[PDB]
């Protein structure tokens, strides 16, 4: 997901570049270090929001989602979810699965 | 709205893949390191899993299931929005899984003791099964066999009268005509432009391609008779049905052991290799390599890598506690093991071609949606098992991976020894498999009341199977719920199901490899398409239904039977010789007694 052009969960609610990016990605994995057999929940994620990101935001802001017409104050009973997710990291995951 | 549940079924999954994921890994560690500690620390894993799912039950009601447009959304919120226990009084739902695990309990601890020495008793498994498997003594089954019924069949029976009360309450407060109907909605199929399946069209399509099987079985039965009358004269009849304590296990479920008694030329040793793979020094490496080589020779991905550490193919060095039975596990996370103690044998050989080969449908699908990882039907997925050792069985595979020599050579009498060996297995067990769901679809719509429920068993025994009772019974003992599948709360239309799909698969694959030879003789080996059109049905899960998964694979959009016939035509055909002057079929009037 993580490029110009291309789409996903990330791409539209975590890390965009821009379709023309003057730059380069490097990856390496990485279960050697940031995974530990009691799930490593260290790491979090934006699972929902509103509208889309641009290139390049990297905003912090956390309040709950709320989708089609519902009020929400926190309890975040139906419709309506807190915006972020741990990834639950482990060394006994799959390739795939592996930070 | 719509769109509310894809954002709900997006939190579903990311907590269910993790949850499902610790879960299924202390119960895998609990299975190869057994103590009381990881049986308390999977149990409660167990629970908070099933704490969550419950829970997220009763949010998915949340949603209309009638106004989802997108089929794939609506396949996900049906299968969470499911109800399925609870809708009973809470006291109702309390005694129905008492009733079970009485039922369970029962059927597992069940001793029965021998009348000549009332100080030795035996269970199920050691002994008593052994007696059914192994003895040729008529009075000696036929004690180990009404015992059986009699000690314990009787204390099922009063069990499985109110446990039929309790699952049409459940399955009608899910608005299931019966709890028989209830079973039958996995291959339900709505809304999908043609590809439409009612839960009712199973019992029409099973009673018209079993008829299409009921030629072949005649012959076989007719052949086994005629070779137990060698076994057991004057206690069968040439036109009897088989009486049931002869039939090789408790229930006579199939007639395999009956193999060294029927065989057609036995002074051909029918083929091993285990004596091969222990001269050329395999080990539990080599015996999962070479399969691992047959499924990239077909073109399908390796071994998920970690795979080779997290598995465990043997017995440990270390004197540990753990459940040798072998077992394909999925645990998510892209997670794929095998926990099996291999032993250097061609079984082991051909269990770990099956056993991968369950490991290679799960692969497929771990791009679907969580939910929708599973397969098509209850019945494809050991059915996508057994043809890769169908495969592996050959002796053209054998003599490509060295474990026959370039000069060994197949002779006919091998062939029919073979193709009979599989009959036993495969077809033998058909009319049991359709008359056991028969007799329960009956039961639990009430065609069959309580002052019939013994009665209508031994006349459909006699009808379908053509096998009889060595002694007569009456409703205080309950044969059906002696059994582990009855006993237990498990339907078994999915091994009829199964049996049909297998050599519908095995025949679409042949025609890919351009198969020029007799259907059995076929192996999946160095054919591309093959596994082209193999993957482009293993990879759709639940996501399209069984119904179109088939047309994909075989070109046609329900279950045929003329694929298993024609495995078995080269033997149908010796049968028929093998019958000439004999009678074939039976008569429902003959009893032993
Ligand atoms: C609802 O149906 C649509 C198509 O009928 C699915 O849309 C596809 O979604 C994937 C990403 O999941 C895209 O890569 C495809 O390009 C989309 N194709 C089309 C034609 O829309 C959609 O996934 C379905 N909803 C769900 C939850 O699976
Ligand atoms: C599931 O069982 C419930 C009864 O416990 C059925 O009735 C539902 O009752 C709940 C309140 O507890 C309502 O919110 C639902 O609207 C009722 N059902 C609906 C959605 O009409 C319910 O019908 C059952 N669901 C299924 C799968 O049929
Ligand atoms: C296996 O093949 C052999 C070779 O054809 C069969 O032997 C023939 O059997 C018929 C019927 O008895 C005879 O008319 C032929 O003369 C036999 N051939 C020879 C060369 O003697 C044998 O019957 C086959 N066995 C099975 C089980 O099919
Ligand atoms: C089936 O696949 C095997 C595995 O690639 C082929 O085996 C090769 O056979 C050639 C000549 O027979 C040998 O020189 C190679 O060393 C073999 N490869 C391996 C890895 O052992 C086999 O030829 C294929 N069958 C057909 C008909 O092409
Ligand atoms: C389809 C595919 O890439 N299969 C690979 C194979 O190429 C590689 O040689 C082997 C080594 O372990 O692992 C597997």
């Amino acid at each position: 997901q993580i490029a110009p052009g291309q789409t996903g969960k990330i791409a539209d609610y975590n890390y965009k570049l821009p379709d023309d990016f003057t730059g380069c990605v490097i990856a390496w994995n990485s279960n050697n270090l940031d995974s530990k057999v009691g799930g490593n929940y260290n790491y979090l994620y934006r699972l929902f929001r509103k509208s889309n990101l641009k290139p390049f935001e990297r905003d912090i802001s956390t309040e709950i989602y709320q989708a089609g017409s519902t009020p929400c104050n926190g309890v975040e009973g139906f419709n309506c979810y807190f915006p972020l997710q741990s990834y639950g990291f482990q060394p006994t995951n799959g390739v795939g699965y592996q930070p | 709205i719509e769109e509310q549940a894809k954002t709900f079924l997006d939190k579903f999954n990311h907590e269910a893949e993790d949850l499902f994921y610790q879960s299924s890994l202390a119960s895998w560690n609990y299975n190869t390191n057994i103590t009381e500690e990881n049986v308390q620390n999977m149990n409660n894993a167990g629970d908070k899993w099933s704490a969550f799912l419950k829970e997220q039950s009763t949010l998915a009601q949340m949603y209309p299931l009638q106004e989802i447009q997108n089929l794939t959304v609506k396949l996900q919120l049906q299968a969470l929005q499911q109800n399925g226990s609870s809708v009973l009084s809470e006291d109702k739902s309390k005694r129905l899984n008492t009733i079970l695990n009485t039922m369970s309990t029962i059927y597992s601890t069940g001793k029965v003791c021998n009348p000549d020495n009332p100080q030795e008793c035996l269970l199920l498994e050691p002994g008593l099964n052994e007696i059914m498997a192994n003895s040729l003594d008529y009075n000696e089954r036929l004690w180990a066999w009404e015992s059986w019924r009699s000690e314990v069949g009787k204390q099922l029976r009063p069990l499985y009268e109110e446990y039929v009360v309790l699952k049409n309450e459940m399955a009608r407060a899910n608005h299931y005509e019966d709890y028989g109907d209830y079973w039958r909605g996995d291959y339900e199929v709505n809304g999908v432009d043609g590809y439409d399946y009612s839960r009712g069209q199973l019992i029409e399509d099973v009673e018209h391609t079993f008829e299409e099987i009921k030629p072949l079985y005649e012959h076989l039965h007719a052949y086994v008779r005629a070779k137990l009358m060698n076994a057991y004269p004057s206690y069968i009849s040439p036109i009897g049905c088989l009486p049931a304590h002869l039939l090789g296990d408790m229930w006579g479920r199939f007639w395999t052991n009956l193999y060294s008694l029927t065989v057609p030329f036995g002074q051909k040793p029918n083929i091993d290799v285990t004596d091969a793979m222990v001269d050329q020094a395999w080990d539990a490496q080599r015996i999962f390599k070479e399969a691992e080589k047959f499924f990239v020779s077909v073109g399908l991905p390796n071994m998920t890598q970690g795979f080779w550490e997290n598995s465990m193919l043997t017995d440990p060095g270390n004197v540990q506690k753990a459940v040798c039975h072998p077992t394909a596990w999925d645990l998510g996370k892209g997670d794929f093991r095998i926990l099996m103690c291999t032993k250097v044998t061609m079984d082991d050989f051909l269990t770990a071609h099956h056993e991968m080969g369950h490991i290679q449908y799960d692969m497929a699908y771990a791009a679907q949606p969580f939910l929708l990882r599973n397969g098509a039907n209850e019945g494809f997925h050991e059915a996508v098992g057994e043809i890769m050792s169908l495969s592996a069985a050959t002796p053209k595979h054998l003599k490509s991976i060295g474990l026959l020599s370039p000069d060994f050579q197949e002779d006919n009498e091998t062939e029919i020894n073979f193709l009979l060996k599989q009959a036993l297995t495969i077809v033998g067990t058909l009319p049991f498999t359709y008359m056991l769901e028969k007799w329960r679809w009956m039961v639990f719509k009430g065609e069959i009341p309580k002052d019939q429920w013994m009665k209508k068993w031994w006349e459909m025994k006699r009808e379908i199977v053509g096998v009889v009772e060595p002694v007569p019974h009456d409703e205080t003992y309950c044969d059906p719920a002696s059994l582990f599948h009855v006993s237990n709360d498990y339907s078994f239309i999915r091994y009829y199901t199964r049996t049909l799909y297998q050599f519908q698969f095995q025949e679409a694959l042949c025609q890919a490899a351009k198969h020029e030879g007799p259907l059995h003789k076929c192996d999946i080996s160095n054919s591309t398409e093959a596994g082209q059109k193999l993957f482009n049905m293993l990879r759709l899960g639940k996501s399209e239904p069984w119904t179109l998964a088939l047309e994909n694979v075989v070109g046609a959009k329900n279950m045929n039977v003329r694929p298993l016939l024609n495995y078995f035509e080269p033997l149908f055909t010796w049968l028929k010789d093998q019958n000439k002057n004999s009678f074939v079929g039976w008569s429902t009037d003959w009893s032993p007694y």
